[PDB]
């Protein structure tokens, strides 16, 4: 406890599983057809039709959340396993213009291992066109091993997931009113999942990735290469690859920030050696929205008087306070969609899952024509 | 079939003959098969027609059955 906002019902029952159909009142009824069997699965998540308290919807829809996350976890762990166990990456570490990326190896059953392929270096694989060889060569992964200490923390973090659903539902489930916090929600979501998440991640790339990017593109051999925690740990060798960490953390709060250009760099290319983007100016681009999204998410009032209220932007904006040729939309305006936008699910996923697939839309057109990663333009699958 | 061949063998794929329809063509005189059959048998008792041997078709049948260039009766 530390919000006072829990004790959920609904106790960890396992004679609940042998009753399909326990969520509507007619799929429990009996079968009798085969519609039925169909109709099990037609409305299975449709948490909306089962009951009629948002409340107990919203609960349900956080633990199936943590589930999802779950599942994305395994994933992940997967993904991570996969090129630490049945991949050439430290093959295509030491070549990765002759060498065809591959995580995925073939049982030798009937006729099957002839989908196992020359990948180059003796290695029988498919070769997989999913990036994940580029992604960890720019993330700063350089042998096996910290892969497969990545696929552990994926599945720890499956596990805490799915724990994290449970208990956010059958130990100390929120209240409605949390819910409804829409202000708190996007100041966390805006400055401390996006901003403070990009922070840290151009803090790896300031320590980690920038190095073993400058090594690998200088020509030293993966295994040659000091591992990430040296690059953090002593500041000489880290000053051999740029003379502004000689200065340390010093220039930036004496506002000297012309100091710091040689590793946050704005070029705003390819660099010719991987044929990726600049990565001194992606850890710039990564510290600049950070600062961005940070002071973004200070926006809404919280507990604090200072901030807005989104109901009082939505109910102003309407005629005679609009553009005068946006005026048409007449004296009520946008007044009662915090209230359509609070309590409705739905409108919140129709609006989510269209800038969801904007987005991932507008992720392909901005990776093929500015490819972010090393040695990603070239292959073309 | 396409999995066979799709994994390099062709010599696995079930290929089951067409022995009825082969034999069919056999009964109507075709030598292309290892069948003698009835028209296929030349001194059989449906190639000689024995009380009459009136069958006046079928040399010239037999001439285009086994003329292996036109389309009556192709393999
Ligand atoms: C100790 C383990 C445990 C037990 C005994 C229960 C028991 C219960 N839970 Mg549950 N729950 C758990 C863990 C558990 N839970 C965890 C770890 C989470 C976080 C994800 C949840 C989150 C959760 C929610 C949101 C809800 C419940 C509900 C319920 C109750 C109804 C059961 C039911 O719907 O039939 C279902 C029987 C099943 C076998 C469900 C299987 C589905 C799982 C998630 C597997 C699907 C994932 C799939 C494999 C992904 C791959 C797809 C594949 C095709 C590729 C029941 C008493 C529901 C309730 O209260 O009913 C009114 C409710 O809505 N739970
Ligand atoms: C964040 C993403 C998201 C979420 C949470 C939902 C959630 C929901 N959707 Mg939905 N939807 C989505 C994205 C999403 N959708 C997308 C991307 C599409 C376009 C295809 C749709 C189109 C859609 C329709 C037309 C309907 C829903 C419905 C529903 C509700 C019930 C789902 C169900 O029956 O059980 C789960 C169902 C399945 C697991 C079916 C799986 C079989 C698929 C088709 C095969 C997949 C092939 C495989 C990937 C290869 C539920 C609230 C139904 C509803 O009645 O809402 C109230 C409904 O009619 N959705
Ligand atoms: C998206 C999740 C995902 C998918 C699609 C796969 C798919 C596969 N896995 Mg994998 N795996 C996963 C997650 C996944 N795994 C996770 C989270 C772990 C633990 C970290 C593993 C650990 C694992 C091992 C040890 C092996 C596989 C193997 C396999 C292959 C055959 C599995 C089988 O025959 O049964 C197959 C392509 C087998 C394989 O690749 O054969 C050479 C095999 O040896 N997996
Ligand atoms: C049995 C057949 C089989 C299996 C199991 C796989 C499995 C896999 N392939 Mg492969 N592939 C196949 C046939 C198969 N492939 C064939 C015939 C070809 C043509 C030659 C390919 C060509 C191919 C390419 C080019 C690539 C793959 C890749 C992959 C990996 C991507 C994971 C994924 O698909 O998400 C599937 C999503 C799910 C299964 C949803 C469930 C997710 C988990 C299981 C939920 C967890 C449940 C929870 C524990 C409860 C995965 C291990 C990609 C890779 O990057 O390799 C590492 C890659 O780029 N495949
Ligand atoms: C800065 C604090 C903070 C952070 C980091 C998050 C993060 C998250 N929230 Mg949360 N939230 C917050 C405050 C925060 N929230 C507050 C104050 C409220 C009340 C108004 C909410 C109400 C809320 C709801 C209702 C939901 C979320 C959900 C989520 C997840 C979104 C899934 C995603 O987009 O990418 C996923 C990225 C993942 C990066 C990795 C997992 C990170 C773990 C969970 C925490 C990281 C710890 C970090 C060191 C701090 C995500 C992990 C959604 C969800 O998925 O439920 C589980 C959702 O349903 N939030
Ligand atoms: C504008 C935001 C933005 C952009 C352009 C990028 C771009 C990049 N990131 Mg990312 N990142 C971001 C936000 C962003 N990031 C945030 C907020 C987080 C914390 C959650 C992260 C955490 C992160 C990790 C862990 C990693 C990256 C990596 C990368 C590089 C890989 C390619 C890629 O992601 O596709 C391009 C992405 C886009 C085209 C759109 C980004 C989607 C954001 C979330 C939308 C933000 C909305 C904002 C208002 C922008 C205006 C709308 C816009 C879509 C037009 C690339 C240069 C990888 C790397 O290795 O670097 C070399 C890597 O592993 N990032
Ligand atoms: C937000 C994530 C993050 C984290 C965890 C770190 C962590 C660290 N940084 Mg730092 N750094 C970051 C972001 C981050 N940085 C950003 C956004 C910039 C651009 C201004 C820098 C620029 C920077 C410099 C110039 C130096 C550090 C240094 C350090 C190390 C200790 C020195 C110090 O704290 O003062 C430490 C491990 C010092 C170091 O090199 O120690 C190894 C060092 O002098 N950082
Ligand atoms: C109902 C199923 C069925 C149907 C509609 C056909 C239809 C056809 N078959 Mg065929 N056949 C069948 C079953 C069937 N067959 C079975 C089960 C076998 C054994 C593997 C064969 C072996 C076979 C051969 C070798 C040939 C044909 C051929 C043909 C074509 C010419 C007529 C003929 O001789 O067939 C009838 C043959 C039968 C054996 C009748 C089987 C019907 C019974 C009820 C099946 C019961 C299964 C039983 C337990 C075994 C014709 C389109 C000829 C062809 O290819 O044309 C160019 C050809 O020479 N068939
Ligand atoms: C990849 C992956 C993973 C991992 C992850 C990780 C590894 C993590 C992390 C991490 C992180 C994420 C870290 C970070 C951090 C951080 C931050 C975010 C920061 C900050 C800060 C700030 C903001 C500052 C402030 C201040 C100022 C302003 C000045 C004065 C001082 C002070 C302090 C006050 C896993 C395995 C899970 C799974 C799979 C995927
Ligand atoms: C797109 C997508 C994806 C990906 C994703 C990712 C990759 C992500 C994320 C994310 C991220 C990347 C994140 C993050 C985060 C972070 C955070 C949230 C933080 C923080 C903070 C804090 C909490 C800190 C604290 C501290 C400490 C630690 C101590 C000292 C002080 C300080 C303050 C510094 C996938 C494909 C999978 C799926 C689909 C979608
Ligand atoms: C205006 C009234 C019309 C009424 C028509 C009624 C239909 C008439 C049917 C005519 C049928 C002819 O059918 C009969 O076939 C036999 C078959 O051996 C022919 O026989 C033929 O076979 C021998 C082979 O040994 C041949 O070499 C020869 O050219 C010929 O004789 C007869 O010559 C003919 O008489």
């Amino acid at each position: 406890a530390s919000a006072a906002t829990e004790q959920s019902p609904i106790p960890t029952s396992f004679e609940r599983w042998a009753k399909p159909g326990h969520f509507d009142r007619t799929l429990a009824r009996g079968p009798k057809t085969t519609t039925w069997i169909w109709n099990l699965h037609a409305d299975a998540h449709d948490f909306d039709s089962h009951t009629n308290d948002l409340q107990d919807i919203s609960r349900k829809i956080f633990s199936a959340h943590f589930g999802h996350l779950a599942v994305v976890f395994v994933w992940l762990s997967g993904m991570y396993f996969h090129g630490a166990r049945f991949s050439n990456f430290s093959s295509w570490m030491a070549d990765p213009t002759h060498i065809r990326p591959s995580a995925q190896v073939v049982w030798p059953l009937v006729g099957q291992d002839i989908l196992n392929g020359d990948m180059g270096g003796g290695f029988r694989g498919i070769q997989i066109t999913s990036g994940l060889f580029q992604m960890w060569r720019g993330e700063g992964f350089t042998n096996e091993f910290q892969l497969y200490c990545t696929a552990i923390g994926a599945l720890v973090m499956a596990g805490l997931m799915i724990f994290a659903g449970w208990f956010h539902y059958h130990v100390r489930s929120p209240k409605l009113e949390w819910f409804q916090n829409v202000q708190s929600m996007l100041n966390h979501h805006l400055a401390g999942l996006l901003g403070l998440g990009s922070l840290g991640w151009a803090g790896h790339l300031i320590h980690v990735a920038l190095p073993t990017n400058k090594l690998l593109d200088a020509g030293v051999a993966p295994q040659d290469i000091p591992l990430p925690h040296e690059f953090v740990l002593d500041k000489a060798l880290m000053a051999e690859l740029y003379p502004s960490f000689a200065q340390g953390i010093r220039p930036f709060f004496t506002l000297n920030w012309a100091t710091y250009s040689d590793f946050l760099t704005f070029n705003g290319g390819l660099n010719p050696v991987t044929g990726g983007l600049w990565m001194t100016d992606i850890a710039h681009h990564h510290v600049a929205i950070a600062v961005l999204f940070i002071f973004a998410g200070h926006m809404y009032r919280t507990n604090w008087g200072i901030g807005h209220s989104i109901r009082t932007m939505l109910e102003d904006a309407r005629h005679p306070k609009m553009l005068p040729f946006l005026s048409f939309i007449g004296p009520v305006g946008h007044r009662g969609l915090f209230e359509v936008l609070t309590t409705s699910w739905h409108a919140q996923l129709s609006i989510n899952l269209a800038m969801m697939g904007s987005l991932s839309i507008i992720v392909a057109q901005h990776m093929y024509s500015m490819p972010p990663y090393p040695y990603l333009a070239t292959d073309y699958g | 079939n396409d999995c066979e061949v799709a994994f390099g063998s062709p010599d696995k794929q079930i290929l089951v003959e067409p022995v009825f329809a082969q034999w069919i063509q056999a009964v109507h005189g075709k030598a292309l098969y290892g069948i003698s059959s009835l028209l296929s048998n030349p001194d059989s008792i449906a190639s000689t027609a024995w009380p009459n041997h009136a069958n006046v078709w079928l040399p010239g049948w037999l001439e285009a059955i086994n003329n292996g260039t036109n389309s009556l009766f192709l393999a």
